[PDB]
């Protein structure tokens, strides 16, 4: 958990969510990282899940990001 | 089906080498990570090295890294394993296994029968055969001869060119203190042969192209 | 490291029967663990990765289940060809570490051991040599004493052993101690004999000779 916490830190700020998606996507990508990494695999399944969901909230910005910027136009249209 | 096998095995010094190989058969050798493991004379399992499917990364257990050195070449369908600066405790069985290609580390699906190698100070040398009487005192006898210091092993052991084979136990060879090897191969006969029939115990050291022949009869 | 520990040793069982083999890891390892069956002349078989998962074409005799640290290894309506060496294995990380390993032998009816001693011959003798040996044939189980004693002084040290394993026909063992000896040391004494204790026997079982005679 003290690996996980410390690794949702840095998948925040210096991998983008763009590149967060191209990495938890494609499971070459993936097997590459862990390799190079030198990760156990329950470790690996653990971040992959942690990783899911980083996404997933980033993904909810994005998604809530493109529906307010409608409402915010459908609005100015009255 | 899938086949491994090993090659390149067999006597070395303290301090000497030997390099490996382990031909791939049955599958695409180039897709899959290779392991090497040892079994020791105590019969324990023990991973030394791997390499991935394309050498990109290389692994070793401490007790062998520095040392040893894994490499692979696709093309011929073939893994290595440099061994350097070789320990008497690396004497052990050496197999090589495919690993599943689930995660970059993964369980061995596949094994070799393995090659045998033997790090010794002691040369090649064929036994001296020994007879164990039939003692003097309507039963069952025992017999059998002791087959002392060779190098290397193994020693093939027959009774009466292969017609006696009933009763027969030749026990696995133990390491002495004098670097070389010893056995004995007893049998169980009816008292009542004694006398009549003749015994001989056939004894085979290939190593040293070594063959011989001991009558045993009661002293 | 992960340290692997393989419990039991040794099983002793029958056709038919279910045995488990336990394996606990150093540290949680997730589910991969690997079992592993070993038998003389045949390449060493992955049975179960993952843990739990059965490799292809293995029997649906076995199973594997486990709970943290820990995993078994079940195998049920035990075949013939099942009583051999298994072993466990962590693929989570490198280095990949193995049990001790456990032998799976064939249950028997309890079998004391013939006893013979073997003097040493005149030809070793005239290299400097003498080789004592002291045969215990066809007896089970494997667990026996043998004890070296020149003119009733218990040898120590001077000794090796050396044991079959399980008769295919009647799943005995048979057991071999020599004794060594210099020519010098060996004309020193008179009487030499190796006391045998086994379950088999109701009272230590000793074969012996004179030296000369």
């Amino acid at each position: 958990s003290i690996f996980i916490e410390d690794a949702i830190k840095y998948f925040k700020e210096k991998v983008s969510t763009q590149n967060l998606l191209l990495l938890l996507t494609d499971n070459e990508a993936w097997n590459g990282f862990v390799a190079a990494a030198e990760l156990p695999r329950n470790e690996a399944d653990e971040l992959r899940k942690a990783l899911d969901n980083l996404a997933r909230q980033m993904i909810m910005k994005d998604k809530n990001w493109h529906d307010k910027g409608q409402q915010y136009r459908n609005w100015f249209l009255k | 089906e899938v086949m491994l096998v090993e090659s390149g095995g067999g006597l070395v010094r303290p301090g000497g080498s030997l390099k490996l190989s382990c031909t791939a058969s049955g599958f695409t050798f180039s897709r899959c990570a290779m392991s090497w493991v040892r079994q020791t004379p105590e019969k324990r399992l023990e991973w030394v090295s791997a390499i991935s499917r394309d050498s990109t990364y290389t692994y070793y257990s401490d007790s062998v890294k520095g040392r040893f050195t894994v490499s692979r070449d696709n093309a011929k369908n073939t893994l290595y394993l440099q061994m350097s600066s070789l320990r008497s405790e690396d004497t052990a069985m050496y197999y090589c296994a495919r690993q599943i290609d689930d995660y970059y580390v993964d369980a061995l699906d596949y094994w070799g029968q393995g090659t045998s190698v033997t790090v010794s100070s002691a040369s090649t040398k064929g036994p001296s055969v020994f007879p164990l009487a039939p003692s003097s005192k309507g039963g069952t006898a025992a017999l059998g001869c002791l087959v002392k210091d060779y190098f290397p092993e193994p020693v093939t052991v027959s009774w009466n060119s292969g017609a006696l084979t009933s009763g027969v136990h030749t026990f696995p060879a133990v390491l002495q203190s004098s670097g070389l090897y010893s056995l004995s191969s007893v049998v169980t006969v009816p008292s009542s042969s004694l006398g009549t029939q003749t015994y001989i115990c056939n004894v085979n050291h290939k190593p040293s192209n070594t063959k011989v022949d001991k009558k045993v009869e009661p002293k | 490291d992960v340290q692997i520990t393989q419990s039991p040793s040794y099983l002793a069982a029958s056709p038919g029967e279910t045995i488990t083999i336990n394996c606990r890891a150093s540290k949680i390892i997730s589910k991969y663990l690997a079992w592993y069956q070993e038998k003389p002349g045949k390449t060493i078989k992955l049975l179960i990765y993952s843990g739990f998962t059965l490799q292809s074409g293995i029997p649906s005799r076995f199973s594997g289940s486990g709970s943290g640290t820990d995993f078994t290894l079940t195998i049920s309506s035990l075949e013939p060809e099942d009583f051999a060496m298994y072993y466990c294995q962590q693929h989570n990380e490198y280095p990949l570490t193995f049990g001790a390993g456990t032998k799976l032998e064939i249950k028997r009816t309890v079998a004391a051991p013939s006893v013979f001693i073997f003097p040493p011959s005149d030809e070793q003798l005239k290299s400097g040599t003498a080789s004592v040996v002291c045969l215990l044939n066809n007896f089970y189980p494997r667990e026996a004493k043998v004890q070296w004693k020149v003119d009733n002084a218990l040898q120590s040290g001077n000794s090796q052993e050396s044991v079959t394993e399980q008769d295919s026909k009647d799943s005995t063992y048979s057991l071999s101690s020599t004794l060594t000896l210099s020519k010098a040391d060996y004309e020193k004494h008179k009487v030499y004999a190796c006391e045998v204790t086994h379950q088999g026997l109701s009272s230590p079982v000793t074969k012996s000779f004179n030296r000369g005679e």
